[PDB]
Order: structure tokens, then C-alpha cells, then sequence
RNA sequence: GGGAGACUGGAAUUCCUGGUGUAGCGGUGGAAUGCGCAGAUAUCAGGAGGAACACCGGUGGCGAAGGCGGGUCUCUGGGCAGUAACUGACGCUGAGGAGCGAAAGCGUGGGGAGCGAACAGGAUUAGAUACCCUGGUAGUCCACGCCGUAAACGGUGGGUACUAGGUGUGGGUUUCCUUCCUUGGGAUCCGUGCCGUAGCUAACGCAUUAAGUACCCCGCCUGGGGAGUACGGCCGCAAGG
């Protein structure tokens, strides 16, 4: 997985712990992931007490999958854009096992959007 | 009644559930 | 298509030859607007055709139609939360428009150097059952027979 | 041989067909199944699949000079209908139709819930 | 709603020997009808499960034909 | 269908044997492990065994609670109604204590069809110590004993008296429409539901079966974690309580 940073400003190592904390997400990542952004920015004032803003986008195979976070510097900032993107992906995942619970069940228990109408006679039962 | 405190009583008691297995022999042989 | 059917189009009759089907076929094979290259090129390809078989171009266009024209087709359909091909029955209207898109794409995919040539080469086989439309109308069929246990929904 | 009249059995469950015309003495004399005409996996549970299967057991049934036959359907209610029809579409004349599904009085535990 | 033709003056006995009482009471199946369907009350709605059971066990009613 | 014992019935599942009979069966969202070609699945006849008792059968009955319905017989407990013959306050509650107490589990001896923790493969998955599939051992069953816990809940201790009604339903006595066939209707006693006043409650709601109005007795609570845990003790074969 290669990601590109686009980081701003003063922020030493960020990028480098940003891409190898990131690039780890693609094995949880169902789909090939066809691209992977990263922006670190830092706020001008000194009154923000989280100024550190992390933002990713991943393209997993066609699924825009993004998150963004506020730290009080670069590495608190990326691990929680990672426990964000993380997230995500599972409940992005669409496999078989991410929608087996969903799919309707039974033949007349249960009712859902797609569950399956009942067929009826022409004539009213009596 | 919430379902948390049961969920909090209960972890407390499996985690002392696993302590009593883990120490069987152990506690048999200095009792 | 959310509030309901759309009105069609009634495009002209054809002048010089006085039949829908050959306007069809023209707005087929138009591209970019130049309308009068493709009328130049239908009528080419017609008068092609009558000159190598000696009659009316207009019958074996309609041979040709209705020998790719298809009757069954398949649509993927999703009940209860699962996909599957089923074999769907085709109106009239999408018959025609498949059979002369068959027909112009098939056409142009030829090796004769020319569309005009190309196309006329394709009618005639499709009027005589050897085109590749004539194929692609078997394969159609054939998928469609061989989806039938999906047919009963 | 040469029995005119005879017996068929037809077996629906959730996932097969199994048709099998029977002598009324209860020998069978020819049998088709769903995976017996050419389906196989889920393909097979479908009505389709009965009916080419109940047409294939019946002209088997035929040739050996079955003329008039009395059904006996058993299991969910899959192709029972269907088989019925192709049985009698296929030249075979059906006197009576009975349901004979086993009905336990309170006996043996079905398996656990699926989930 | 219907009678219970047991509480009434003329209501005959319930037994386990005569087999057309308990027929009548029957389904086609052979299983035993309803109380609601029936219209009898529970006691007699017990007493003629009680009699079809026993006929049952005597052969004398099928076991669902 | 209150409990205990003995005997006994039929359907179905499984297995075994023998016919007919062929090439698949089985399983899933889709498949594969698996079974079969040494004759499977299907169909028919016969046989063996175990377990659970379709319809009746319900927000219906019984039991202090746990709980209790295939049939018959034997033994046995409680309840209700009417008469009011009898005794004449003999009542209520009950610390400790004793007994009973689902399921799982434990011991000894049998039994074992189906189901099935553990365990094996198959599949799904990034990974599956899971969900799904194919198998499958304890166990589930019986006899005799242990254990003594449950969302053992109506999350509502027991007794008593009083406080609008309406409407279902179970058991029993009675007056009048009276055919007296009929839930005819009423009255009454004992249950069991629903809706609703007054009243109560933070609210939700309860509301003659009170969570209303009062009296008697018992159990329990005193912020959340640590903790129903440590230590000591008692009980238990152990699990553990």
C-alpha cells in the first residue's frame, strides 16, 4: 500500500509515522485499495487546544472512504485518524459475512425492505 | 433497569471464574 | 422514469424509400449529428445489397431483421436480497432496437474497407442467416434457454 | 414387462425431486431426480428442474407400458404442482392424488436453529 | 355462537364404544375438531378427546386414515 | 396436565434383513467436506430399539414454588360450592431451624434412537479457536443418592377490612323470561384476563387480583467501584455454595 502526505507548515516525522501507520490499513481493507491521501495541518493559534488536524481519503476499489481528527500533536493526530479509518473499513466491509445478517431470513417470520412478498390467490381464502 | 450493570457484574464474575480454573490444582495443594 | 413512461419519438417516414425501418437504421448509424453522411451511407448500402441479390432492398432488410430480431433476453433481477440471470420475454420495440444495433455495430467491426461494403455485406448474411448478428441473436437465445429454472420469478 | 397401471411417487424437499413411477405392488420400475437431467447445486430445488424431471421419469415409465398412474406427493411444498402437471403433460393419465407427508405424533428433536 | 348438543336435556353420554358419536366429531384427517368449531364446553370437550383417544386404542377409529 | 407406581398404544426418526431399481444423493446465500457406484438416495415387506407424546390444546385448568397434558388401573394431596349439624378464638406472622426446589453438574449401576457441549474436517474471512455444513463423545433417558443455584420475575412477603363501574372467561349454587331447547336474564360465592374512576407515583404506570386507604408480623436498603471478592468459618465427593 502507498500513500502520499501532503502535510504543511512545521510538522517533523509526521509524515513518515502517517504513511507507515497507515499503509498498515490495507490488509483490513476487503478490496484493493486503488489510492491513499494523507493531510496534516496544524492551527495558527495557540488558543486551540487541539490544533493538529489529520485527514485521510482512501479509494477502495471505487468506495470513498474518509475520516478526519483533531490531536494536540502529529502522533496522537494519526493514531486516531487510524482508529477512525479503521472503523470505517469494517463497517464498509459488503463481503458475504458483513451482510449475512442482513439478508432476510425465514420464509413468514421476519419482515424486511427486501424480504420477499407473499404470493396470494385470487380469491380470498374463506 | 439498564443491561450495563449487568454486563459490569458479569465480566467480574467470569474474570473470577477464569482465576478459580486457572488455580485449581495449585490452590488444592496449599489447602 | 420515476413518475412514469416517457413519450416517444415519431420520427419520420423516409422519403425515398417510404418505410420507418430505414430512418431507424439511419438514426442508428448517425454519428455526431452528420445526418447526411449516414443517409449516404444507408442508401449506398441498400442499393449494394439490390444490385448483388436483384430485388427490393427493403424485403431483405426485413429478412434480415426479423433473422436477428430476438425473442428472449436475460436481465439480472434481484429477489430477496440475491442476483440472479433470468430469462426475461422482449417487447417488440427492444426487439427491433437490438436487432439493428446488432446490425450497424456488427457492421462496423467488418473487413471490407468500406462501411457501405461492410454494411451491405452484413445485411445480406444476416438476410441469408450467416451474419454475426444472426450469431449473437443464437447466443442471446441459448443464454436465456439455459437460465430457464429462473424464470418463475 | 408390461405393467399398465402403476404408482408415482413423487419426493419434494427443500433442495432436490426425486420421482419414481412404481409398480403398485411397490417395485420400481423407473426413477428420475432432479440432478438426474442435467442441474446440479442450487439449480436443482428449483420447479423447472421437477418438471424436466417428472417428464423424463414418465416417458421412461412409458416405453415400458405405463398407460395410467396414481401420484403420492411427500416433503415441502416445492415443485409438487409442477410435477404433477409435467406427469400428466407428458402422456400419462393421473387417477388420484394423495398427500402422504410423515406426520411424527410428538416423536424425535429436529436440530438446532439455524442462526 | 353454536350449542353444546351435551348440556342440553337429550344430551346422550359420551363413551368409547359407539363409534359414529365420536365420528361425527372427527375431522376427515381423523384428527379431533376444535372446541371453537364444536361449540361444546370444556368438560365435554375433554370428555370426547378422552373417548376418541380410547377408541383409538381399541381399533376402533383410525389413527388418521 | 396435583403427585407416586405398574402396565400398555400409535405415528415418526434411526438401524438391520430381503425384494424392485438405477446413477446420483446430501447440504447451502453459493459450495465443499460426506455418503454411493462393493449397488446409494427412492419404493415395498419384515424385524430391533430408544425417546417424545400431533390433533384435543387457549393467555384454558391444577400446584406453595420449582412445575404438570398418549391411554388404563392402583395408592394419595389440596381446592371450591351448599347445608350450616359440631367445637367455641382453637387466629396471624415467624428470628433461628427443617423440608421441597428448573437446568446444568457429580457418584454407583443400566440404557443410548434422535439431538448434541468438547473434538474433527469443509466453508466464509485479512484472520476465524464463531456464526453456516458434514460427522460426532460426555450429556440428554432410567434406578438410587448428592448439589442447592436461575431474568427461581408479577423484578410486587404473608394475613385482614374498606374504596365507581364496564366487559371476556373457568368452577358451583339459586329466582324470574320460559320455549324451559337457549352464554335467556338476574342474584350470589370462589378463580383468572382486559379497560377504566377516585386515589397514589419522579414518571412510566397501578388501580377491588392496588403500586389506593389502614392495622399486625417477617425479610431487606443506606453513593459507585474494589466485591458478593480476600481472610476465617460451615456445608459439599468435587464443581462450588
Amino acid at each position: 500500500m502507498d500513500v502520499d502526505v501532503s502535510t504543511d507548515g512545521e510538522l517533523p516525522g509526521a509524515a513518515e509515522y502517517a504513511r507507515e501507520k497507515i499503509g498498515r490499513l490495507s490488509r483490513r481493507a476487503h478490496r484493493p485499495v486503488l489510492h491513499a491521501r494523507v493531510r496534516l495541518t496544524r492551527h495558527g493559534d495557540p488558543a486551540v487546544e487541539r490544533p493538529v488536524i489529520a485527514q485521510a481519503n482512501l479509494d477502495v476499489n471505487g468506495r470513498q472512504v474518509r475520516a478526519q481528527v483533531e490531536g494536540v500533536n502529529a502522533r496522537e493526530a494519526v493514531d486516531r485518524l487510524e482508529a477512525r479509518l479503521r472503523s470505517r473499513l469494517e463497517r464498509i466491509a459488503e463481503h458475504w459475512e458483513a451482510r449475512r445478517g442482513g439478508v432476510p431470513a425465514e420464509a413468514g417470520r421476519e419482515w424486511r425492505h427486501e424480504s420477499e412478498p407473499a404470493r396470494r390467490p385470487g380469491y380470498f381464502p374463506r | 433497569g439498564s443491561v450495563i450493570k449487568k454486563r459490569r457484574k458479569r465480566m467480574s464474575k467470569k474474570k473470577h471464574r477464569k482465576l478459580l480454573r486457572r488455580t485449581r490444582v495449585q490452590r488444592r495443594k496449599l489447602g | 422514469p420515476r413518475k412514469g413512461p416517457a413519450p416517444k419519438r415519431p420520427l419520420v417516414n423516409d422519403p425515398v424509400y417510404g418505410s420507418q425501418l430505414v430512418t431507424q437504421l439511419v438514426n442508428k448509424v448517425l454519428l455526431e449529428g452528420k445526418k447526411s453522411l449516414a443517409e449516404r451511407i444507408v442508401y449506398g448500402a441498400l442499393e449494394q445489397a439490390r444490385e448483388k441479390t436483384g430485388t427490393d432492398p427493403v424485403v431483405t432488410l426485413k429478412r434480415a431483421l426479423d433473422n436477428v430480431k430476438p425473442a428472449l433476453e436475460v436481465r439480472s433481477r434481484r429477489v430477496g436480497g440475491a442476483t440472479y440471470q433470468v430469462p426475461v420475454e422482449v417487447r417488440p420495440d427492444r426487439s427491433t432496437t437490438l436487432a439493428l444495433r446488432w446490425l450497424v455495430n456488427f457492421s462496423r467491426q467488418r473487413r471490407e474497407k468500406t462501411m457501405v461494403e461492410r454494411l451491405a455485406n452484413e445485411i445480406l448474411d444476416a438476410s441469408n442467416g450467416l451474419g454475426a448478428s444472426v450469431k449473437r441473436r443464437e447466443d442471446t437465445h441459448k443464454m436465456a434457454e439455459a437460465n430457464r429454472a429462473f424464470a418463475h420469478y | 414387462k408390461n405393467v399398465p397401471h402403476g404408482a408415482a411417487h413423487i419426493k419434494s424437499t427443500f433442495n432436490n425431486t426425486i420421482v419414481s413411477i412404481t409398480d403398485p405392488q411397490g417395485n420400481v420400475i423407473a426413477w428420475a431426480s432432479s440432478g438426474h437431467v442435467g442441474f446440479k447445486g442450487s439449480r436443482k430445488s428449483t420447479p423447472f428442474a421437477a418438471q424436466l424431471a417428472a417428464e423424463n421419469a414418465a416417458r421412461k415409465a412409458q416405453e415400458h407400458g405405463v398407460k395410467k398412474v396414481d401420484v403420492f406427493v411427500k416433503g415441502p411444498g416445492s415443485g409438487r404442482e409442477t410435477a404433477i402437471r409435467s406427469l400428466q403433460a407428458a402422456g400419462l393419465e393421473v387417477g388420484t392424488i394423495s398427500d402422504v407427508t410423515p406426520q411424527p405424533h410428538n416423536g424425535c428433536r429436529p436440530p438446532k436453529r439455524r442462526r | 355462537t353454536r350449542k353444546c348438543v351435551f348440556c342440553s336435556k337429550k344430551g346422550q353420554t359420551i363413551d368409547y364404544k359407539d363409534t359414529a358419536l365420536l365420528r361425527t366429531y372427527i375431522s376427515e384427517r381423523g384428527k379431533i375438531r376444535a372446541r371453537r368449531v364444536t361449540g361444546n364446553c370444556v368438560q365435554h370437550q375433554r370428555d370426547i378427546a378422552v373417548a376418541v383417544k380410547n377408541a383409538r386404542e381399541v381399533a376402533l377409529l383410525p389413527f388418521g386414515s
